[PDB]
């Protein structure tokens, strides 16, 4: 009931998340391969359309009667040395095998 | 005073065993004596010889390990200086062999 | 198993 | 009570130096980045490499129409006086180290013609340079080539 | 007193040689400080014998150099840099021990 | 006490003799700060014995919810008004002898979020600082072909084809 | 050929020259080496008295035996003890 | 030994091989191959003829949005990791963060003002 | 070997706290087993291969003849021959250098001399 | 501390062996009477240093074995002690890399 809407929730807050990682990767790389020719307008163009944008996309979408989020808690269950080839896949090749490092890191 | 490092280590070998046997002497007759006590001491006080002995067979491991490790070094400089001496001489026969074929062919 | 690794684990 | 080894050398290194031989080095190569070499050093490079190009020289067959060759302290500045200059090198031993042609400026210069400007796009000039230097690349017979 | 100012110091450069508490004193900042720089210059008196005699943990004095090149103090904010360095420190010391250890032993067992 | 999210309590000696069992025993070695007095396994420890008694009693009881055998042991506080009631308070995990509090699924993200915006506002600023403007010049910063290029493309193509390249 | 030949003796003389001012070096290093045995050994002493200069014989990858001062001996350490 | 007399003993230098890199399991790497006749060359390859690409200018931007983009990364894997029951949990614990004071007023105000 | 002696005397140590703690531990209990027996025997060989080893090590290990004086002469010969080996090797690097400039010189001239004609 | 699983005490047999382990023994070397500082006063003989840097000295500069084979301080030696194909292994004294 509230679970299915709390993963709603989750589950849009991952999409904002993944856009604004997204838009601003794109923007360095941009940066990177323009150098030269970049001017105050386009780059206070695309600065302000992504920033603005999912920032205030995503303080909308936390406060519109999403589940309570202080209430709920996240507590590690297993870690193996071992060699993972799919978490590597799923978080896009950074935290591979999690190791005891990760968890008081993140 | 007499110090010899080879007699006094196979002497304290021999007396580490005997006092092992006399410990077990101990054991089978007057197991409540008040000489396990010091026996349990005394070879204690005989395995700290056999150490303290080839610890200093350890300074002298060292020095006498040192002193060798002097020559090896003394040893390869000599070969060094040896192989240069044969480069040198290999060099100029060639030099002279080529500078006969010139004019020899002039 | 997976004592923590100062050298990594083998 | 009983000793490890009893230090060996590591006590003596200590003492008679400091720069610690032993360890990792991948410390300094990946966290240290190298300092570049100084004008002394620079002359003295390209002095060897004068002396290398005239051994390559002395050794391969240089076209005998023109070869216009001045060492220039680190290339041999092969230019034709009217027609073209090229830079080529060597870059290690004599045996098998390829050539880096390196310059390709054409010579045909006309005030005539082209004023105020070249006779062919850089692009064409960099795509001959490239072709010619691949081609020089094979350690074949160069000078003449 | 000299004598604090000399025990302070000791204590404070054999600290030097652990890759935790140079992580520490990196992302706290005070690298970035130019009066540490000139405290560690201040510092390599300990690579005369007389000082380094006293020195128990000789593993700082060689990290000490790394820290003169202004490369390495910009970088090793990181905490992957302090578990590098630390994992092929403690693989070379147990490493070589134990290598030679090993390799002694087996060829002695192969050969006969 | 400032912020009990941002605290790391450990303990070497402990730290070797470790096991399923004395997980509670670590949390409650005292001077650690997610712990408290308070806590009835505490008031347990100066009585006699340990059982059921938890559950007679119904009040703060910090109890081990999941343990891997090496390293990970979570603990969970539990707040009981009646046996067969219990409230949830707070989750603490061990991870290799070390005492972290669970972050809160959304305190964390809040932080992490101002971070990041934090960081993207100071590169916004310093970059508008330096862009300069004029109407005739447009904007700075503060710090061809002549179409005879066809022909040279297809000597550029002949002499290839003539000298053909050796990589 | 005589070029040639001349050129790779050079080449020859250059690599042994080379190896020869290197041992040069390390004398230069070895005139200021000079020092008392008894200083060393003592040293030497000193650094492998704990698990400093040789990795222990039971030293896995776990051990409170560290390569610097671990923690504990920093908690009672002089430096951040006076410092406070 | 009854009172040892040390003499000036010189000792060379024990760099006869050293280990550039060091491998974990083993595996030990002796990438220094000692040569000299090649290390000309290899120096003149660092020979002049004529830190990312450029980066002498916007150095400061260019890391601090880097940066930026790598707190926002790692949010987006921790939510991820979460997404699924692989390694982690989502257990509520019916808990309540309780501010003690008047912080959300006074905070509002200096953060508008600002 | 010395390390190796260090070694055998310690497994000399716990060869006897070993052996004690399992011959008083496990025994057959009494009348007014085999494997212990076994346990016994296999124990007494180990422990008389250890010392014979350690004797050997030790027949082996330096002669009372070292650790003082003949240190102090060898090591001030060994000075004095380092000095004079560096001397001589360095008079040696002196002649070679001397060769591979006559020899450089020599070609660069023959260089010189063809590319004039 | 049961232990006594015949699984459990056979592997104690094998690590306890590899760390241990016709005579092929050393030869016995007698008492030390004169030792070169000390016991003979002869320190600084120059026939002592001599002997040490060139000649074979049995204790001092080697072990001598038996079947002749001599082993030097640096080498390693391979001997079998007990009558059995396992050989016991001694290793280098001045271990000099």
């Amino acid at each position: 009931r509230e679970e299915k809407q709390l993963e709603a929730s989750l589950d849009a807050l991952l999409s904002q998340v993944a856009d604004l990682k997204n838009s601003l990767g794109s923007f360095i790389c941009k940066l990177e391969n323009e150098y030269g020719r970049l001017t105050w307008p386009s780059v206070l163009d695309s600065f302000a359309l992504l920033s603005g944008q999912l920032n205030t996309l995503n303080k909308v979408l936390k406060h519109e009667k999403t589940p309570l989020f202080r209430n709920q808690v996240i507590i590690p269950l297993v870690l193996s040395p071992d060699r993972d080839e799919d978490l590597m896949r799923q978080t896009e090749g950074r935290v591979p095998v999690f190791s005891h490092e990760v968890v008081p890191d993140h | 005073m007499q110090f010899d490092h080879k007699k006094e280590l196979r002497k304290l070998n021999m007396s580490i065993l005997i006092n092992f046997l006399d410990l077990l002497d101990i054991l089978i007759r007057s197991p409540g004596s008040i000489k396990r006590e010091e026996k349990l001491e005394d070879l204690k006080l005989l395995f700290v010889h056999v150490h303290h002995l080839i610890n200093e067979y350890r300074p002298h491991q060292a020095r006498e390990t040192l002193r060798v490790m002097m020559e090896v070094q003394k040893r390869q400089r000599l070969e060094t200086a040896e192989r240069f001496q044969k480069h040198l001489e290999r060099v100029i026969e060639m030099i002279q062999n080529c500078l006969a074929s010139l004019p020899d062919d002039l | 198993s997976y004592s923590p690794t100062s050298p990594s684990y083998s | 009570a009983r000793l490890p080894s009893f230090a060996i050398p590591y006590a003596i290194d200590v003492l008679t130096t400091g720069s610690y031989p032993r360890l990792p080095t991948c410390i300094r190569d990946k966290i240290i980045p190298p300092d570049p070499i100084t004008k002394i050093e620079k002359q003295a490079t390209l002095h060897q490499l004068n002396q290398i190009l005239r051994h390559r020289l002395v050794t391969t067959d240089l076209p005998p129409q023109l070869a216009n060759l001045t060492v220039a302290n680190g290339r041999v500045k092969f230019r034709v006086e009217g027609e073209f200059e090229a830079t080529l090198t060597v870059m290690g031993d004599d045996p098998d180290v390829p050539w880096r042609l390196l310059k390709l400026e054409i010579l045909v210069e006309d005030k005539e013609t082209g004023d105020g400007r070249a006779l062919v796009h850089s692009m064409q000039i960099s795509f001959i340079h490239q072709l010619v230097q691949s081609r020089l690349f094979a350690d074949e017979k160069p000078l003449q080539d | 007193g000299n004598r604090l100012r000399f025990q302070l110091e000791l204590e404070f450069v054999q600290c030097l040689a652990n890759p935790n508490y140079l992580n520490f004193l990196a992302q706290r900042g005070y690298f970035k400080d130019k009066a540490f720089v000139n405290y560690l210059k201040y510092l390599l008196y300990w690579k005369d014998p007389e000082y380094a005699k006293y020195l128990k943990y000789p593993q700082c004095l060689h990290m000490l150099e790394l820290l003169q090149y202004e490369h390495f103090r910009k970088e090793l904010v990181n905490a992957q840099c302090a578990k590098f360095i630390d994992e092929q420190q403690i693989l070379h010391w147990q490493h070589y021990s134990r290598k030679r250890m090993r390799l002694q032993q087996a060829l002695a067992e192969q050969q006969q | 006490r400032d912020n009990l999210l941002g605290i790391s309590w450990v303990d070497s000696s402990w730290i070797p003799i470790l096991n399923s069992g004395s997980v509670l025993d670590y949390f409650s070695e005292r001077s650690n700060p997610f712990y408290d007095r308070t806590c009835n396994n505490e008031v347990v420890k100066m009585q006699r014995l340990t059982l059921e008694h938890l559950n007679q009693m119904v009040g703060i009881e910090y109890i081990l919810l999941h343990a891997q055998e090496p390293i990970l042991f979570i603990i969970r506080k539990q707040q009981r008004q009646s046996p067969a009631q219990v409230i949830p308070l707070a989750d603490y995990y061990i991870i290799a002898g070390v005492i972290y509090q669970a972050p809160d699924l959304g305190s964390v993200i809040n932080s992490r979020v101002l971070t990041a915006v934090h960081g993207i506002q100071s590169a916004f600023d310093e970059a508008m600082s330096y862009c300069r403007y004029h109407p005739s010049k447009g904007y700075w910063w503060h710090f061809s072909s002549i179409f005879q290029r066809q022909r040279v493309d297809a000597l550029l193509l002949d002499l290839r084809q003539k000298f053909p390249p050796k990589f | 050929q005589l070029q040639k030949q001349l050129k790779e003796a050079e080449q020859i003389l250059a690599t042994a020259v080379y190896q020869a001012k290197e041992k040069l070096k390390s004398i230069e290093k070895a005139r200021k080496g000079a020092i008392s045995s008894e200083e060393i050994i003592k040293y030497a002493h000193r650094i492998s008295a704990s698990n400093a200069v040789c990795a222990p014989l039971t030293w896995v990858p776990g051990d409170p035996r560290r390569p610097y001062p671990t923690d504990l001996e920093m908690r009672s350490g002089l430096l951040g003890q006076m410092n406070n | 030994m009854s009172g040892v007399r040390a003499v000036r003993i010189s000792i060379e230098s024990a760099c006869e091989k050293q280990v550039h890199e060091v491998g974990l399991d083993g595996t030990e790497t002796y990438l220094p191959p000692l040569s000299m006749s090649q290390n000309l060359a290899r120096l003149a390859q660092r020979i002049d003829f004529s830190f990312q690409p450029s980066l002498w200018p916007w150095d400061s931007v260019r890391n601090n949005l880097r940066s930026a983009l790598t707190e926002m990364c790692v949010l987006y894997d921790v939510l991820s990791i979460v997404r699924d029951k692989k390694f982690m949990t989502l257990d509520p614990v019916s808990q309540d963060a309780l501010p003690p004071k008047q912080n959300p007023q006074t905070l509002q105000l200096i953060s508008k003002k600002k | 070997r010395l390390t190796q002696l260090q070694d055998a005397v310690n497994s000399l140590a716990d060869q006897f706290c070993n052996a004690i703690g399992v011959l008083q531990q496990c025994g057959p209990p009494a009348s007014f087993a085999n494997p212990t027996e076994e346990y016994a025997q296999l124990f007494a060989a180990l422990i008389a291969r250890t010392a014979k080893d350690i004797d050997v090590l030790i027949d082996s290990l330096p002669s009372e003849e070292s650790t003082a004086a003949l240190q102090a002469a060898s090591l001030y010969k060994l000075e004095e021959e380092n000095h004079e080996a560096a001397t001589c090797l360095e008079d040696v690097v002196y002649r070679g250098d001397m060769l591979l400039e006559k020899i450089q010189s020599a070609l660069a001239d023959i260089a010189q001399s063809q590319l004039k004609t | 501390l049961s232990r006594n699983e015949i699984i459990q005490s056979y592997l104690s047999r094998q690590s306890s062996l590899l760390s241990s382990s016709a005579r092929q023994l050393h030869v016995l070397v007698p008492q030390s009477p004169p030792t070169d500082l000390p016991g003979l006063t002869r320190e600084v003989t120059q026939d002592d240093l001599d002997r040490i840097q060139a000649s074979q000295w049995p204790g001092v500069n080697g072990c001598q074995d038996t079947q002749g084979n001599w082993y030097d301080w640096t080498q390693c030696i391979s001997l079998d002690p007990h009558g059995d194909d396992g050989r016991l292994n001694i290793l280098p004294y001045v271990c000099l890399d």
